[PDB]
């Protein structure tokens, strides 16, 4: 379960902390900025003897440069110039790039100290699972693994099935049931998943539902109704009331219905919702925003300007306890967050807009 | 005789398949001992009234639910016509089969059921009497023939006063479609009964107006687009021994030969055509209209599904890399926008393509650019928008080859809006 | 609803 947090100086400049699940590598990447130093014990390669290297395992401090996080790979991606090292080594100095896996020991320093708010989130992570979707009709199978802070389509097969006049179409969509079933039952246990929402129009999806009950009677799977199969209907389960309630605790579920509220808001109340960075940085410093809804690429812009821009903006609005919804720009509802610079948010009350500083 | 493509299409069990059903088994074309073979079969399990229909629905699903699913093509001919008739999917999830059926469609027969709160349920805002009719539309049948179904029900009785008011209803509406109201007919039949199907019903002496049959005979044939480019949107794809593996599909434009080298995208497949076969009528040919099954050496089941078309290698139909696009917002709960990704219906295929870009608003009445680059789109809206298929779609102009770039977009079990196609950035035609 | 949209159909 969650992340081990500890503060460690007076000053509440360094942490010490141990990621014990995939979502405590999704916080540390959301937290984490390029100036922290990771001090992580690795191995390096060093010139050791005549033409000759050994990999010896030594400790470093990093002055991060990179953080890059690949969902379901468990490996928080890190890199950056070496601050500290041992003297004989010569490695001060000089770029190492390394992963920080689920179970490694890192302490992390920054400079303007931890806030109390970083700290309850880098803690926040009660380790959610990780469900699959799938979806199926007579046209198409697809299916995906979904975690709160990432989702990746595993299946996406076309059902190249005979037309309904032909012999032999029952054994071929009993086939295509069966390769459709094994395939979800793989993927759960490859993933761990306990739940397994099914989705499709009609029956083809029970067909499928009591296969993988049949070969896994432990994992809870859910029938959802959808009007299509393939990637469009695991993307169309993801919107639905069942899939809000049985998965309510994924970010990138959450994110649809948020996204769907600013939406409807765009329409007809244009003054009860704000986007992009500094128009959103404007009515949090107000005490105006309720839910802010944020694609994780923004914590990392190149731009120094927009970082510290949004990060003051997520600081304030969970400092007058309003909620921040991070989530991949790789995800159903991070692509339409595209056009709204990043950012979303809505609002507690209308703020007219030549009042937005 | 010429030939015409003739849909089906209306709402969930307001009787299309009992129509076609019990219409053959008068023309002639059903034996009795097969209609009493599955009238049994219908006893035996709990769907005793679906005998008509189980000449067309046959899939597990079909004949357990009592529900069409996919298209059944049926043959039978008339005075004049000879006929290529497609049952079409009522129930609101397989609408997508249904445009399929619609895009190869000379006219349509819209099934309307008479019987109190299903005329109802299909006429209202999330109904099929008014979605097939907006769908069929958009997809260019322009010729359509309506059936006020179930006459004989108890509910009902062969009564004028239901006629005339549904009848009113459907006029209204199809008139906002832009349909020709007082040159169609209004048929009430029944299709278990088989009132007014073939020979006038004595049950209705007010009618006074053309039956089934004779309203058939009315239709006029469409034109030829020869001199065009050859386009076969596939249908389905089969393994026939004796002949290999055969693509089946409608000619929409240009003249396919026995012998012709052909490539299929968007998968880049060539194969030679080896026969060509209309009704288990051997062809030498096929032309617009020709709906046939075409025999391919070289090309495998595994290469070609539904959404390919078919083309010379002179001129290949598009693949469009992105597509240009004007479009018309029926319905949406919240606000189109840069990113949404709802699946584009054109001719055969049903492809998510996301809106890259939406380039300007236009007013719905008159459609000038009102605003330019707008941050979003509404129910109600239009507008110029570019899209980017997910997978490789094959699209082309609307005013090169409009059956090819006409399309419904769908979200969320509902028509979200309709549009024409008038730019397309091609993709890199990679043959094998 | 208001559906009187012609794209030369
Ligand atoms: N009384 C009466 N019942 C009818 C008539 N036509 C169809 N039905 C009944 O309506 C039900 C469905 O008939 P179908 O022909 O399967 O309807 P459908 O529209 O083809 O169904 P979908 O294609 O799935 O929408 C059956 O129980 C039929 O007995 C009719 O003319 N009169
Ligand atoms: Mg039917
Ligand atoms: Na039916």
């Amino acid at each position: 379960s969650h992340m081990r947090v500890e503060v460690l100086d007076n000053k509440r400049r360094i942490v010490r902390l141990r990621p014990e699940s995939e979502e405590d590598l999704w916080l540390l990447r959301i937290t984490l900025r390029p100036g922290d130093v990771v001090r992580i014990r690795t191995s390096r390669d060093v010139p050791v003897g005549s033409g000759r290297k050994e990999r010896v395992v030594m400790t470093l401090r990093i002055r991060l440069d990179s953080i890059e996080f690949q969902p379901f790979t468990g490996k928080l991606r890190i890199s950056g110039i070496v601050v500290e090292g041992p003297d004989e080594f010569g490695v001060k100095g000089r770029r190492h790039s390394t992963a920080v896996s689920i179970g490694t020991w890192l302490v992390v320093e920054r400079d303007k100290g931890w806030s109390e708010q970083e700290l309850e989130r880098l803690a926040s992570g009660r380790a959610r699972g990780t469900a699959v979707i799938a979806a199926v009709d007579y046209d198409e199978f697809a299916l995906a693994v979904l975690a709160g802070h990432g989702m990746k389509i595993l299946e996406d097969t076309s059902a190249r099935l005979p037309g309904k006049d032909d012999p032999s179409r029952e054994q071929e969509v009993e086939k295509y049931v069966d390769r459709a079933a094994k395939r979800i039952v793989e993927e759960a246990a490859r993933h761990r998943s306990p739940i397994a929402v099914i989705a499709g129009p009609g029956q083809l999806k029970t067909s499928v539902a009591e296969k993988v009950q049949r070969a896994m009677p432990s994992l809870k799977v859910a029938t959802v109704d959808t009007s299509m199969g393939g990637v469009a209907g695991v993307r169309e389960a993801l919107r639905r009331e069942s899939v809000t309630r049985i998965l309510r605790e994924l970010s990138i579920v959450e994110a649809e219905g948020v996204l769907e509220e600013f939406l409807r808001r765009i329409a007809k109340s244009r003054d009860t919702v704000a986007y992009t960075p500094g128009e959103v940085l404007a009515v949090a410093r107000m005490g105006a925003v309720d839910t802010v809804l944020l694609v994780d690429t923004l914590l990392h812009s190149p731009d120094d300007a927009v970082r510290e821009a949004v990060d003051e903006a997520l600081r304030l609005v969970e400092s007058m306890g309003g909620r921040v919804i991070i989530i991949p720009g790789d995800s159903p509802a991070g692509e339409r967050l595209v056009s709204f610079g990043g950012v979303i948010a809505l609002l507690r009350y209308p703020v007219p807009q030549e009042a937005r500083r | 005789k010429p030939h015409m493509n003739l849909v089906v299409i209306g709402h969930v069990d307001h009787g299309k398949s009992t129509l076609v059903g019990h219409l053959l088994y008068r023309l002639g074309y059903i034996e009795e001992k097969k209609l009493k073979e599955l009238e049994e079969q219908a006893k035996s399990r709990g769907k005793e009234s679906f005998k008509f229909a189980w000449i067309l629905d046959k899939m597990k699903e079909e004949r357990e639910r009592g529900i069409t699913i996919d298209l059944t093509f049926m043959k039978f001919e008339t005075k004049k016509y000879v006929f290529t008739i497609i049952d079409a999917p009522g129930h609101r999830d397989f609408v997508k089969n249904m445009i399929t059926g619609a895009s190869q469609a000379d006219a349509a027969i819209l099934v309307v059921s008479a019987r109190k709160g299903e005329f109802e349920a299909g006429m209202s805002t999330e109904g099929q009497t008014r979605e097939h009719l907006l769908l069929a539309r958009t997809m260019g049948i322009e010729q359509i023939i309506v059936a006020v179904n179930k006459m004989d029900a108890p509910d009902v009785n062969y009564d004028q006063k239901r006629y005339e008011f549904v009848v009113s209803v459907l006029k209204k509406f199809m008139k906002g479609l832009g349909y020709q109201v007082d040159k169609i007919p209004f048929i009430p039949v029944s299709a278990w009964k088989g009132d007014n199907l073939i020979e006038r019903s004595p049950n209705m002496p007010w009618y006074n107006g053309p039956t089934l049959v004779e309203a058939l005979d009315q239709l006029q044939p469409p034109a030829k687009p020869v001199d065009k480019p050859l386009r076969i949107p596939v249908q389905n794809v089969y393994s026939i021994p004796g002949a290999g593996t055969v693509p089946v599909g409608r000619v929409e434009t240009g003249v396919l030969r026995v012998g012709d080298k052909v490539v299929f995208m968007p998968p880049g497949v060539v194969g030679e055509v080896r026969s060509i076969e209309m009704h288990y009528q051997q062809l030498q040919q096929a032309e617009p209209g020709d709906n046939i099954g075409f025999a391919v050496r070289g090309v495998s089941k595994s290469d070609i599904k539904r959404g390919d078309v078919a083309g010379h290698l002179d001129k290949p139909p598009t693949v469009a890399e992105e597509f240009e696009a004007r479009i018309f917002v029926i319905w949406h709960p919240s606000a189109i926008t840069v990113g949404y990704t709802p699946v584009i219906h054109v001719h055969t295929a049903s492809v998510s393509s996301r809106i890259i870009e939406i380039k300007a608003k236009l007013d719905p009445k008159t459609g000038q650019v009102v605003e330019q680059n707008p941050q979003f789109l509404k129910a109600g809206d239009a507008a110029i928008v570019r899209f980017k298929p997910v997978k490789p779609l094959v699209v082309e102009k609307f005013s090169e080859i409009p059956q090819l770039g006409r399309f419904a977009m769908r979200d969320m079990n509902r028509t979200v809006g309709i549009g024409i196609v008038t730019d397309v950035k091609p993709a890199k035609v990679d043959i094998k | 609803s208001g559906l009187s949209g012609m794209f030369g159909f």
